[PDB]
């Protein structure tokens, strides 16, 4: 054959099956040899579209094809481009088969033609199926040049508008791919609108997308409006290296929860960000004093929180003893109940080594201070002992050692210690000999 | 350590004071505790990579500190150092130089963190934004100027490439690109015919080949309304590179040909062969006329590029200067309707030979350019916007214009030529002005070097201070 004849003339030679492909070991190599013997061979005019034929041989054989996987080195030629083109769009409906071409000609060779290619794109995406589509989709940033991202934005726009299954791809394509400032305020508000009805599955990285586009201050009045279509969801990464990679983002979350948060009770989410902030200034640890010593965020619901959110709470240890340690000595009733009742709650995490921890935390708490801090240490070591003894009867051994060094407190306080060790021993008996 | 760590972010004038005694306490601790190093190097190339938050140059030239008095010391801690790159193209606030500088060591010994830089450089050449694309590029031509091609040819060749595919990009990009090449044309040698190659492919689309025909350059193909195409950037970089060549010694017979072309072409030219003739035919705020001040600003730099050249080639002729009239002329004609691309050592030599140009042999070559007034105005004045912009700023523009020593040799020079001008007796004053401004700018500036200078003009000090009060 005349294509054939002409792999083999120069350049790379194509071996038949499974052979690779004979040629020097270079990519530019076979554009200057292959490239070159087939301008020499381009003197017939006439022969080049027959020549067009002899590739269709090349298309024509699927096991030439497997070969093929070079590809792009042939379909380089300027006089040959859109021989290519017309190729792929004929394969395209025919038939990971796609993926292959898709990579190929993702961030391949330009053309002029490039609006040519964005509408046949687009054509074809409207009757192609959900995985070719999403492919596409991820192809089409790398294919588009830049030039014309304006209509291919406006597209994806009015594609997002109806499209339920390919919000997710879509959006991260734009995420991902520059926009005008314009489009800027429509794809916000576009997002912002679907997140309460938005899918479980692609919540996290729309969140991430709608997070990390914006700087503004309005953004600010969007974390109002974030305030309650978030809460009404009821991974969490995303949401933490956003905000470890924008502080400005922290700023407008604070900013938000001061001047809305005050006068529409609170939240559990609320509460797990402002512990999140604090544990990433610490101005929103001092916001969250004044608020509790006003009278927000009751504890009734803290415990309800503390007890759903397992993984908040099994997330990072040190932010719980933090804000214990904060409450401890707060001169209102609110904040020191609500420190017990956290120690109370932090007393259930189930890590052995963070809950020993936060236990030599009390006992260090018990060991020193103002009498008041002794005697609700006193108390919540009671309503331990009064939920579970065989849990505390583990870290014993601290117990028993802070007991021995009790220089001198009052006579109810000896009455509580005694109290606690008599229970101790007497209760877990079955190995409390070494107390007694 | 915990002290010296907490100081940093205590500072966030004494600030500055508390940020410079905990680099000093990091950088003796380390120098001490031998078997402490390796928590140290954690340490701060952890607190290096934590958030892009705000400007963490002074950690970087800790980094530098730290990383050069101790070589061996960054192997033993390797493969963190990917982890950082990883995310280099998030803040980038021209620290990526720095701290590429400062991790040089890191990467010419070893080649898997050499592999990985590259994959990270090929991610961020085909991004899609210009943000991460501007620092890629950066980062990039330090790269390519860092290891030496002297004898991985092909490797050489193939890395070229890569860069040649960024010419098609947006304008900042295209800007910046040029003084790299300057730069790593001055490193190597086959790379200077590539890349002298690539620059007659760039500017052979641009020149208009032809005779008999007003305005040579097609700048209307640069409109837009935004610019992507300086112009004069480009021809003071194809200058310097030609220059470099005949020095360090066919394209360069084109590239000769042209720039006769164009000045002689330039010389025999007229405002009404250009776009904007005179009168009214732009205004601020308006389409057509927004374009036209591209093509004003765009033309001006172009005369001066060509002026210098016209001078740097003209040895001691009166016709070329003549041709150098004409074009300050036309650069006046356009200036008067509504910075400057010119070289330290070039001004440095143009005042010199203005003033105090005595010699025989001239056969009033200088006398024809001293006849304008103008053009001694305009010459000190862009010695005054150059001293201005070394005060303000830490460097100023044009080749060799961040390396210390030219800096220092130049002001040294252009100093003797004022104190000689205004002492020999509008242009006095403006000389004054330039004298307090070297001045203040070298007091501010260049701390340990005030004796060497009061030598230059010509030990105690307060001697030649007093003299100079005196004078």
């Amino acid at each position: 054959g005349v294509f054939e004849e002409l792999l083999r003339t120069s350049g790379i030679i194509l071996k038949v099956g499974e052979g690779q492909n004979e040629i020097a070991v270079d990519q530019t190599a076979f554009q200057k040899k292959l490239r070159v013997a087939l301008e020499k061979h381009p003197s017939y005019p006439g022969v080049v579209n027959e020549f067009i034929s002899g590739l269709e041989s090349h298309i024509k054989d699927r096991s030439q094809f497997k070969n093929c996987l070079l590809i792009k080195l042939l379909l380089g030629i300027k006089i040959l481009q859109p021989a290519v083109v017309t190729l792929l769009l004929e394969k395209i409906p025919e038939f990971n088969f796609p993926r292959l071409i898709v990579n190929q000609f993702k961030w391949l060779d330009g053309l002029l033609d490039s609006q040519d290619l964005v509408k046949k794109l687009m054509q074809m995406l409207s009757v192609s199926p959900v995985p070719i589509q999403h492919d596409i989709i991820t192809s089409l940033p790398e294919i588009l040049e830049d030039s014309q991202q304006n209509e291919v934005a406006r597209e994806l726009s009015c594609l997002l508008k109806q499209g339920r299954r390919l919000t997710v791809p879509i959006l991260d394509a734009l995420s991902r791919l520059d926009l005008d400032a314009e489009l800027l305020a429509k794809v916000r508000q576009s997002a912002m609108t679907i997140v309460p009805s938005v899918k479980l599955e692609d919540l996290p990285v729309v969140i991430k997308f709608i997070l990390h586009n914006v700087k503004a201050a309005d953004a600010v009045e969007v974390i109002s409006d974030l305030r309650k279509s978030l809460d009404l969801s009821s991974l969490f990464d995303v949401i933490k290296l956003a905000v470890r990679f924008q502080k400005d983002v922290s700023e407008a979350w604070i900013k938000a929860i001061e001047n809305s948060t005050s006068v529409s009770d609170h939240k559990v989410l609320d509460l797990i960000v402002l512990l999140l902030i604090h544990s990433t200034r610490k101005q929103t640890e001092k916001v969250l004093r004044s608020k509790i010593r006003l009278g927000c965020m009751p504890e009734q619901l803290m415990q309800n929180a503390f007890q759903n959110h397992s993984m908040v709470i099994k997330d990072f240890f040190p932010s719980i003893l933090s804000l214990a340690q904060t409450f401890l000595h707060s001169a209102h009733p609110a904040v020191v109940s609500f420190g017990s009742c956290m120690y109370k709650q932090a007393f259930a995490v189930f890590d052995s080594y963070c809950q020993q921890e936060v236990v030599c935390a009390l006992v260090t708490h018990v060991c020193s201070g103002n009498e008041t801090e002794l005697d609700i240490s006193l108390d919540v070591l009671t309503d331990l002992v009064i939920l579970h003894p065989s849990l505390l009867l583990r870290y014993a051994t601290f117990v028993k050692t802070i007991l021995d060094s009790m220089q001198k407190l009052n006579p109810c306080q000896i009455r509580k210690l005694f109290y606690i060790l008599s229970t101790l021993a007497f209760s877990q008996r079955q190995e409390g000999s070494y107390i007694q | 350590v915990d002290l010296g760590f907490s100081l940093m972010e205590s500072y966030e004038m004494p600030a500055q004071q508390a940020c410079k005694l905990g680099a000093s306490i990091l950088l003796e601790t380390f120098k001490v505790h031998e078997p402490i190093r390796s928590d140290i190097l954690e340490q701060v190339l952890n607190r290096v990579l934590t958030k892009a938050a705000s400007p963490v140059s002074h950690f970087i030239d800790l980094l530098s500190n730290i990383v050069v008095s101790a070589p061996l010391v960054l192997q033993n801690s390797s493969s963190r150092v990917t982890e950082t790159f990883d995310n280099l193209s998030f803040l980038p606030i021209d620290t990526v130089q720095g701290l590429l500088r400062a991790v040089q060591p890191l990467l010419k010994v070893s080649m898997s963190v050499r592999d990985s830089l590259i994959l990270v450089l090929q991610k961020a050449i085909f991004s899609r934004q210009l943000d991460a694309r501007k620092a890629a590029v950066a980062g990039f031509l330090l790269l390519l100027r860092n290891f030496k091609i002297l004898g991985n040819e092909a490797f050489c060749l193939e890395i070229l490439g890569s860069l040649r595919r960024c010419l098609s990009q947006q304008a900042d990009v295209r800007l910046m690109l040029y003084e790299g090449f300057y730069d790593v044309l001055r490193r190597n040698s086959q790379l200077a015919s590539s890349i002298m190659e690539t620059l007659l492919s760039q500017i052979k689309q641009y020149y208009l080949p032809q005779q008999d025909l007003l305005p040579p350059l097609k700048l209307e193909g640069c409109i837009m309304i935004f610019l992507q195409e300086p112009l004069a950037h480009l021809l003071c970089c194809i200058q310097h590179c030609l220059a470099w060549y005949k020095s360090t010694v066919g394209f360069e017979q084109n590239f000769e040909e042209m720039l006769e072309s164009v000045t002689r072409r330039m010389i025999k030219s007229e405002l009404e062969d250009f776009e904007l003739d005179k009168s009214a035919d732009f205004s601020p705020s308006s389409g057509v006329g927004v374009k036209n001040n591209i093509y004003a600003i765009q033309v001006m730099g172009i005369c001066e590029v060509l002026i210098e050249y016209n001078f740097k080639i003209g040895n001691f002729s009166k016709n070329k200067f003549e041709d150098v009239l004409g074009l300050f002329t036309c650069y006046n004609k356009l200036s008067e309707i509504l910075r400057s691309f010119l070289s330290m050592g070039f001004v440095s030599t143009l005042l010199t030979a203005l003033f105090r140009d005595n010699a025989q042999s001239h056969e009033e070559s200088l006398a024809v350019l001293r006849s304008s007034t103008e053009f001694m105005r305009y010459a000190v004045s862009v010695a005054l916007q150059k001293v201005q912009q070394l005060e303000e700023m830490g460097q100023t523009d044009g080749p060799d214009g961040q390396n210390p020593e030219k800096m220092f040799q130049n002001l040294c020079k252009i100093t003797r030529v004022l104190l000689w001008r205004y002492t020999s007796i509008s242009i006095s004053l403006l000389c004054l002005e330039g004298l307090l401004r070297i001045f203040n700018t070298m007091q501010q500036l260049y701390a340990a070097r005030i004796p060497q200078f009061l030598q230059a003009l010509d030990i105690n000090v307060t001697e030649k201070a007093a003299f100079q009060i005196r004078q």
